[PDB]
């Protein structure tokens, strides 16, 4: 999962 | 209960940024440090697995020199430059300082838990000058732990001179360690605002993982960016990996004259802004904010916020930490101690000093200073305060808080036994003035402040  | 303006300022500053306990700040629910930490670790993921708490980790990191692809689909890879490498290592260190993490660099074809690389274009191959950075949570999947930064941003290329770059590294590494943004929002998905914040403490003041500026919570960093983990981030990362109790266990000085060898805890001159949440695992420690001329408010209580160097809410003390001493600057400052034995120095300017519980030693410094007592428990005979530089006719000792049980009467050389009396007793041999306060309902005289110097009845505020 990506946090941008 | 009409107390003085000096006592009121202590009382109010003690309650600066109160949080949790059913409070509502900015029209939002208020989270405690811990509620905020649980929210930030809501993914319940660390390098040790899911819902695995308080377990250390030994991790590897790597500055990628090439890639086959970037997991996000962005393109135009560029490897880290020398400045980015240096600043990223300082960011890693600021995490390993507070939690039980070790970081070891790997090179060549070795795999790594955490990786660093830049991008410059989108999946369509067009230049991207708008985005900033992103990172992937721990896991076993392709790209887990990888962090990526936009090389077309000057702050990313120059993180040692552009503060947002260093903060971004710390931030991204946090995500790569398992921390999540306080609110369910992300760059690319619509347009979130501070109105979309779960709780009030969703701002740079409490967590660098927030999307919202410190101004949203009434803090003010004047355009600067904190480079290290903030109070809620420290609690969160410690929840995952355990606290690092080996860090700065000696007598540590934060601010001016610092011995921390950490840029974010160090001010080398009065133009330097400090933004930090201190972690310290032992020893007798000092907040030295002596180089500033701003009116400052310095609070030594665990979990509390201070207004330092003309900024607001820029310094805090992490949960689990005791800082013992504080030094104000030439401004008119407020210094609030904690239950430990504190040495407080107001410096020049007209300062308000409040030792709280414990046997404190107080130096007002030059200026018209006020030494405040809020309770009989602040200076018991068994653990009395010293006021070491009291100036008769100039300084004040504030005992107005005792009005709550009946305004103190000043007596000249004997107590009547009625209680609520205060006396100044001069020890001519030693040139010490003993301030004795006999509280109603106390069968013995249980409050004493010893003063190195003379004092007059008119210096005592009742
Ligand atoms: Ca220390
Ligand atoms: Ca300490
Ligand atoms: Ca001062
Ligand atoms: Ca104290
Ligand atoms: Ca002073
Ligand atoms: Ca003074
Ligand atoms: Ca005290
Ligand atoms: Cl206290
Ligand atoms: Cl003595
Ligand atoms: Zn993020
Ligand atoms: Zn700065």
């Amino acid at each position: 999962a990506k946090a941008a | 209960a009409n107390t003085s303006s000096a006592y009121n300022s202590v009382y109010d500053f003690l309650r600066y940024h109160d949080r949790g306990d059913g409070l509502t700040v900015n029209g939002k629910t208020s989270y405690s440090i811990d509620q905020a930490a649980a929210q930030i670790t809501r993914e319940n993921v660390s390098w040790n697995g899911t819902n695995v708490f308080g377990k250390s980790a030994n991790l590897t990191f790597k500055f990628l020199q090439s890639v086959s692809s970037i997991p996000s689909g962005d393109t135009g890879f560029v490897k880290f430059n020398a400045e980015q490498i240096e600043q990223a290592k300082l960011s890693l260190q600021s995490w390993s300082d507070v939690a039980n993490l070790t970081f070891t660099e790997v090179t060549g074809n070795k795999s790594a838990n955490i990786t660093f690389g830049n991008y410059t274009r989108d999946a369509s191959g067009n230049l991207d000058y708008g985005t900033q950075a992103y990172a992937y949570y721990p896991g076993n999947y392709q790209g887990a732990g990888s962090s990526w930064y936009n090389y077309n941003q000057s702050n990313i290329r120059n993180p040692g001179s552009e503060e947002y770059g260093r903060q971004t590294f710390t931030h991204e590494i946090g995500h790569a360690l398992g921390l999540a943004h306080p609110g369910e929002y992300n760059a690319g998905e619509g347009d979130p605002s501070y109105n979309d914040a779960v709780y009030a403490e969703d701002s740079y003041q409490f967590s660098i993982h927030s999307y919202w500026g410190e101004n949203e919570t009434g803090a003010d960093y004047n355009g600067h960016y904190g480079g290290a983990p903030m109070i809620d981030d420290i609690a969160a990362i410690q929840r995952l990996y355990g606290a690092n109790m080996t860090t700065r266990t000696g007598d540590s000085v934060y601010g001016f004259n610092s011995n921390t060898d950490r840029d974010f805890y160090t001010a080398t001159d009065s133009s330097k802004a400090l933004i930090f949440s201190v972690w310290d695992a032992g020893g007798t420690d000092t907040f030295d904010f002596s180089g500033y001329s701003n009116n400052q408010r310095i609070n030594l209580n665990e979990g509390s916020f201070s207004d330092v160097g003309g900024l607001k809410g820029n310094v805090s003390i992490a949960h689990g930490v005791t800082i013992e001493n504080a030094i104000g600057g030439s401004g008119n400052d407020i210094l609030v101690g904690n239950s430990a034995d504190n040495i407080l120095q107001g410096g020049a300017g007209n300062d308000v000093l409040y030792g709280g519980a414990g046997a404190d030693t107080l130096y007002g410094g030059a200026g018209r200073d006020t030494f405040v007592y809020g309770s009989g428990q602040d200076s018991t005979v068994a653990a009395y305060d010293w006021i070491a530089d009291f100036q008769k006719g100039i300084d004040k000792i504030d005992l107005s808080a005792f009005r709550n049980e009946g305004q103190l009467s000043f007596v000249q050389d004997q107590f009547t036994g009625k209680g609520q009396e205060v006396m100044l007793q001069w020890d001519a041999a030693n040139s010490i003035t003993n301030l004795w306060l006999h509280e109603a309902g106390h069968s013995s005289v249980d409050f004493l402040v010893r003063i190195v110097g003379q004092a007059a009845q008119s210096d005592i505020i009742v």
